[PDB]
RNA sequence: AUAGGUUUGGUCCUAGCCUUUCUAUUAGCUCUUAGUAAGAUUACACAUGCAAGCAUCCCCGUUCCAGUGAGUUCACCCUCUAAAUC
């Protein structure tokens, strides 16, 4: 199908039924659906912990590359992953995420100091 | 610095070659500008409504 | 219960004999070919309706990873297939359950099934690779120090801070320095 | 979605969109990091481009594959 | 078939089904097929059967009481045998009618 | 001195192993299609022989011993800010249809801000799991436990053992190696040892019983039957070995 | 290298009723999947012809054009195969009629 | 029975049973053979049982067949380059002109083998679909695994019903 | 193969219009400073610029 | 189709109709719970509410997503080249 220039994106994709949400990386075109049709499907991501609590998640670096090098952008959950995973750097974001959380943890801490 | 696993492939990979090379691999941002978010755009490229 | 022993008995040698539990049976149906699956249950309540699947009509045929030579009967000798529910006539819960006992059985080894020799799945057995053997560790690592200097807090200069704050009069929060290093 | 020759709801034209306040070191330190990752990704891009290229020279006029072409050619007369 | 001692097989009827028919055309076929034995007597060599079941490791089932011909059969490339349709079908997978491999009672 | 895969050693392994053209291509218990037969004269009939002797060489050619490996306790990096937010780990697989499976990259991130290099065990469960493989079930099976193992040797049941072993762990696996060496005892003790030799045997009962140095039963097996050359080869390897 | 998608292609000449303009057939055999015999397919084809050299009944064979040069025609008539009755053969180049040299070989 | 003489030609695995996989280069492979004389018999033969096969090997390639045009049964080709290859079949089996064929404008194995390598990159085993393009559907179905609610519904987790 | 040749005059009328009638921007770059809004469009201003 | 029923005083042949199997709609008559999929008959007509904003003003977006199956060989391949993305 023809779009006005929408850009490549790899992004992530529900292949789940409700309550298990199951997740495919894919390199699409941004103006495509979400569980729509795509370029060529990347590594598979499960967030829901499986036995002996691992989050398993697919990743063919090798065409990732390729599809960067092609020029799609990345969506910021597809990032996060990527910095996870120590392709990327860690997401600025996610970074200051954890300090809040810190913060808040920090502040808790706090609050029950004075309780007791 | 490369990311973590990026450059431990890079390193990898130098391995099956055949050469050791203990120069680690690195990334240079000579090249790559930082011009910043509130520089100007440029008219000529914009629509008018 | 705890069965095979009424498997061994005279009772089933007088019932059954050399041949199988199931050969007796027929399905009655409609005529010529018969509905692809076989009934659901055979009990229903604690009542027996009907002619019962050749494991419901007695009480002493059990289902299990033990009753070996049962789980047999309902499996060919040359293929290694566990017969379709319509080929015996056994009831549809009763096929499941079989099937789950076979299953059992092979995983514990008491019922023969070809276990095929394959190739290994790497023709290449070295653990030379960077992948699974060991990478020069980093000099931010062996420092202690994270990868790239931003990953930690630097506080602003003041100066920034003061043009944040002019630019943002009415809308503003106060705020700590840099954050704990460590969450209970 | 509204496709822009419907009307917009009559609840909507009333609502000021005032965004959220700001911390502002916390804001500089924001900044500093989008400025830096964000360099640091556009290396690695374009590093990838290189690389396809590289594949593509090799995939098109590389050597070994003119090398094969050629001997391809031999063979043929 | 049960009656004979056959006990595992495939066959298809078709044209008009009169039993008397069927039952005499069958007992003719059952009558009229030659033993590995009645081959390897008629043709010399020997009668080797090569199972995808087990391994390549040729079997030989009936090899000839007396003589044997040293003149190899001359294998007659693309050979001739005016050859079923409806097997060519089920072979391809052209044919697919819902009546076929239906899940039916013990023989 | 040892080499596994000197070619001399390989040969006496196979001479010591028997062909039985009939135990390497047994009647397999599988779906069955009508045989297909042909006229063979003599001439022919020997070289049908002689390819499925061949084919059985083949299928007995594989395969090698390796050792235990050495566990992956190695960090790529490890990052502190994280610091256990992003809970339950993470386990990141490179992949790509044209590498081989021991180069791959399966990567590991924890609570503690790491990033393993994962497990030896992780990792061919992993691998498994994006690589399917007929026979490779995820989950470490039920039959490789002990009790189940006994049961199994009770019913004269090795090679199909050894054969499931092989399907499941890679040979350089621990588990594997352990339940080859059970195996091994087994043969050993209240002795059967010609329901190996055709498979699967050729290093594994010989080359560990040498190494061990209880290579007397074996000797004992060899002489009881006839095998009288495939002894005095044994003991030449012996020799050899020490 | 050129817009369309027959690049060499032989056929049979039916008509020149046209100037510089051979109209040439071509056919592919084609697998009717369902009986699974190749049959023979046609499909007819303008060619330019410079000289107007060409005759019906002539074998000759067509190159692409690099670009169509009229609605129809996307050909050049590359070389005559087959010249009606005059045909000369391409192992011992010397004037036959069918299954028949006229000036023979030995000379 | 099916109609034709031999009817073997038409059964598909036949077909696939053809060895020649044609050069890239190749457009018009002609044809030319004698019907009734005795010596050109292997040309006949090949126009009979192989030239079928060929087709369904490479149909893009036109493949024409002539009658009575000359004495001499032979094969010409036309390629992509504007060059004639010109096989004079007379005297020989049609098993040997296959072979003449295959050696000249015929594919390697090897090149097929790459081919077929190729191909089965294409289609990866590590990722999902709807089984038609990818073995295994959803990654409930791999083992050991959160096993998707329409089977073994999932704990008071779920929200909802929380 | 039907021709439309409707639509492609509707076109041309349209480009004729954008080329002429179009607004000269002392009416659509106005702005009503009390309630900081604009003629033409309608639609506000952001926060951050009031 | 592993087929069966059915022309006739009967028999054989040829034959159509039907039966038996598996779906999906409505229909009657009935019905405990849980999880999960699926869910206008109709390019007939529509009340009400909502479904596109964002953003230091420009812009960019609302030319996508969602919907329907009215009409219908533009959807696959090559050749060329405009967006449009690095
Ligand atoms: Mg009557
Ligand atoms: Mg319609
Ligand atoms: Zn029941
Ligand atoms: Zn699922």
């Amino acid at each position: 199908k023809a779009y006005r220039g929408g850009h490549l994106t790899i992004r992530l994709a529900l292949g789940g039924c409700t309550n298990r949400p199951f997740y495919r990386i894919v390199a699409a075109h941004n103006k495509c659906p979400r569980d729509g049709r795509f370029v060529e499907q990347l590594g598979s991501y499960d967030p829901l912990p499986n036995s002996h609590g691992e989050k398993l998640v697919a990743l063919n670096l090798d065409r990732i590359r390729h599809w960067i090098g092609c020029g799609a952008h990345l969506s910021k959950p597809m990032e996060k992953l990527l910095g996870l995973a120590g392709f990327f750097p860690l997401h600025p974001m996610m970074i200051t995420n954890a300090e809040r959380l810190r913060r808040k943890r920090a502040r808790e801490v706090l609050l029950a100091s004075q309780k007791t | 610095p490369y990311p973590p696993l990026l450059r431990a492939m890079i390193i990898a990979e130098r391995q099956k070659n055949g050469d050791t090379s203990t120069e680690e691999p690195m990334l240079n941002v000579q090249r790559i500008r930082m011009e910043p978010w509130d520089y100007p755009a440029k008219q000529e490229d914009k629509g008018r409504a | 219960d705890e069965p095979w022993k009424y498997l061994e008995s005279e009772e089933y040698q007088e019932r059954y004999g050399s041949r199988p539990v199931w050969a007796d049976y027929r399905r009655n149906h409609k005529g010529g070919v018969p509905p692809q699956r076989t009934r659901k249950t055979c009990i229903r309540r604690n009542k027996v309706v009907g002619n019962p699947c050749p494991i419901c009509r007695d009480h002493k045929l059990h289902v299990d990873f033990r009753n070996v030579k049962l789980l047999e009967q309902f499996v060919c000798a040359h293929t290694g297939i566990i017969f379709y529910a319509p080929y015996t006539g056994v009831c549809v819960k009763q096929h499941k359950r079989l099937t789950q006992a076979i299953q059992k059985a092979r995983d514990h080894g008491l019922l023969i099934y070809h276990i095929p020799q394959v190739e290994p799945r790497d023709l290449d057995f070295s653990t030379s690779h960077g992948a699974v053997s060991a990478t020069p560790p980093a000099p931010t690592l062996v420092s202690g120090d994270p990868w790239y200097p931003w990953y930690n807090w630097k506080q602003p200069p003041e100066r920034e801070l003061s043009r944040l704050r002019r630019l943002y009069q009415g809308h503003l929060q106060e705020e700590s320095g840099p954050p704990p290093e460590s969450m209970p | 979605r509204k496709t822009r020759h419907d009307p917009l709801a009559k609840s909507k034209i009333e609502r000021v969109n005032m965004p959220p306040a700001v911390d502002p070191a916390e804001f500089f330190v924001l900044m500093e990091r989008y400025q830096h990752y964000r360099q640091t990704v556009r290396a690695l891009r374009m590093e990838f481009v290189s690389e396809v290229q590289r594949k593509v020279h090799e995939a098109r006029a590389g050597v070994l594959a003119e090398r094969k072409a050629l001997k391809d050619a031999a063979e043929h007369r | 078939c049960r009656l004979i001692g056959i006990k595992d097989m495939y066959a298809k009827v078709s044209g008009s089904i009169n039993m008397l028919s069927l039952t005499q055309g069958l007992f003719r076929g059952l009558s009229r097929q030659e033993t590995h034995q009645q081959l390897a007597d008629k043709k010399g060599l020997h009668v080797v059967e090569i199972r995808e079941e087990c391994g390549p490791l040729p079997i030989v089932v009936a090899s000839p009481r007396g003589p044997l011909r040293k003149d190899p059969e001359p294998e007659d490339e693309v050979p001739d045998v005016k050859l079923d349709w409806e097997d060519v079908k089920t072979a391809q997978g052209m044919k697919r009618s819902v009546w076929s491999n239906l899940k039916r009672a013990a023989t | 001195k040892p080499t596994f895969m000197d070619e001399e050693v390989q040969s006496i392994l196979t001479k010591m192993t028997g062909l039985n053209l009939q135990k390497t291509f047994k009647p397999a218990i599988q779906e069955l299609k009508p045989p297909t037969y042909k006229l063979m004269t003599q001439a022919q009939l020997e070289e049908a022989t002689r390819q499925a002797v061949e084919a059985a060489k083949v299928r007995l050619k594989m395969p090698p011993v390796l050792e235990e490996r050495v566990p992956i306790n190695d960090v790529l990096a490890e990052d502190k800010i994280l610091e256990g937010t992003e809970t339950t780990k993470y386990v990141f697989t490179d992949i790509s249809y044209s590498i081989p499976h021991r180069e791959r990259f399966i990567v590991v991130r924890e609570p503690s801000g790491t990033l393993r290099k994962a497990s030896w065990e992780e990792r061919d469960r992993m691998i498994q799991v994006y690589f399917p493989k007929e026979g490779r079930k995820i989950l470490t099976p039920i039959i490789f436990k002990e009790e189940n193992l006994r049961t199994m040797y009770s019913q004269d049941r090795h090679v199909d053992v050894l054969n499931l072993c092989f399907a499941q762990f890679e040979p350089d696996s621990t588990e594997y190696i352990k339940v080859h060496h059970k195996t091994y005892e087994d043969i050993d003790k209240r002795g059967k040892y010609d329901l190996l030799r055709s498979t699967r045997y050729f290093g594994g009962m010989v080359w560990y019983f040498v190494n061990n140095k209880k290579i007397d039963g074996l000797l004992i097996d060899q002489i009881q039957r006839d095998l009288i050359d495939d002894a005095t080869n044994l003991v030449q390897l012996y020799h050899v070995l020490h | 290298r050129s817009s369309v998608h027959a690049r060499w292609i032989v056929g049979k000449v039916i008509g020149t009723k046209m100037q510089k303009t051979a109209k040439v057939r071509v056919t592919r055999l084609v697998l009717d999947p369902y009986l699974l015999k190749y049959f023979n397919k046609r499909k007819t084809y303008f060619a330019h012809d410079a000289l107007q050299q060409c005759t019906v009944g002539d074998i000759v064979l067509l190159r692409a054009l690099p670009v169509p040069r009229a609605k129809h025609v996307k050909h050049e008539l590359a070389e005559i195969v087959f010249k009606v009755g005059k045909v000369i053969d391409p192992v011992t180049g010397k004037p036959c009629a069918g299954t028949t040299y006229l000036e023979s070989p030995l000379s | 029975p099916m109609k034709g003489r031999f009817p073997i030609r038409r059964t598909l695995q036949y077909l696939s049973q053809g060895n020649v996989v044609f050069k890239d280069s190749v457009k018009v492979m002609t044809v030319n053979y004698n019907t009734h004389g005795e010596l050109g018999e292997g040309a006949r033969k090949f126009v009979f049982f192989n030239i079928p096969q060929i087709q369904y090997k490479n149909p893009w390639v036109q493949i024409m067949m002539f009658k009575n045009m000359t004495p001499s049964p032979f094969l010409r080709f036309y390629l992509d380059s504007g060059e004639q290859v010109l096989v004079d079949v007379e005297t020989k089996s049609n098993k040997e002109i296959m072979e003449h064929i295959r050696k000249i404008l015929g594919k390697n194995e090897e090149t097929l083998r790459e081919e077929e390598e190729e191909k089965k990159q294409l289609s990866h085993p590590a990722n999902f679909g709807p089984r038609k393009y990818c073995l295994r559907e959803c990654i409930c179905e791999v083992e050991g695994q959160v096993p998707c609610p329409s089977l073994v519904p999932l704990p008071k987790e779920m929200r909802g019903k929380y | 193969v039907r021709p439309r040749l409707i639509a492609e005059l509707a076109r041309r009328v349209r480009a004729l219009r954008e080329q002429l009638n179009r607004p000269r921007d002392s009416q659509l770059y106005a702005v009503d400073y009390e309630t900081l809004t604009r003629p033409f469009s309608g639609r506000r201003l952001p926060v951050r610029a009031w």
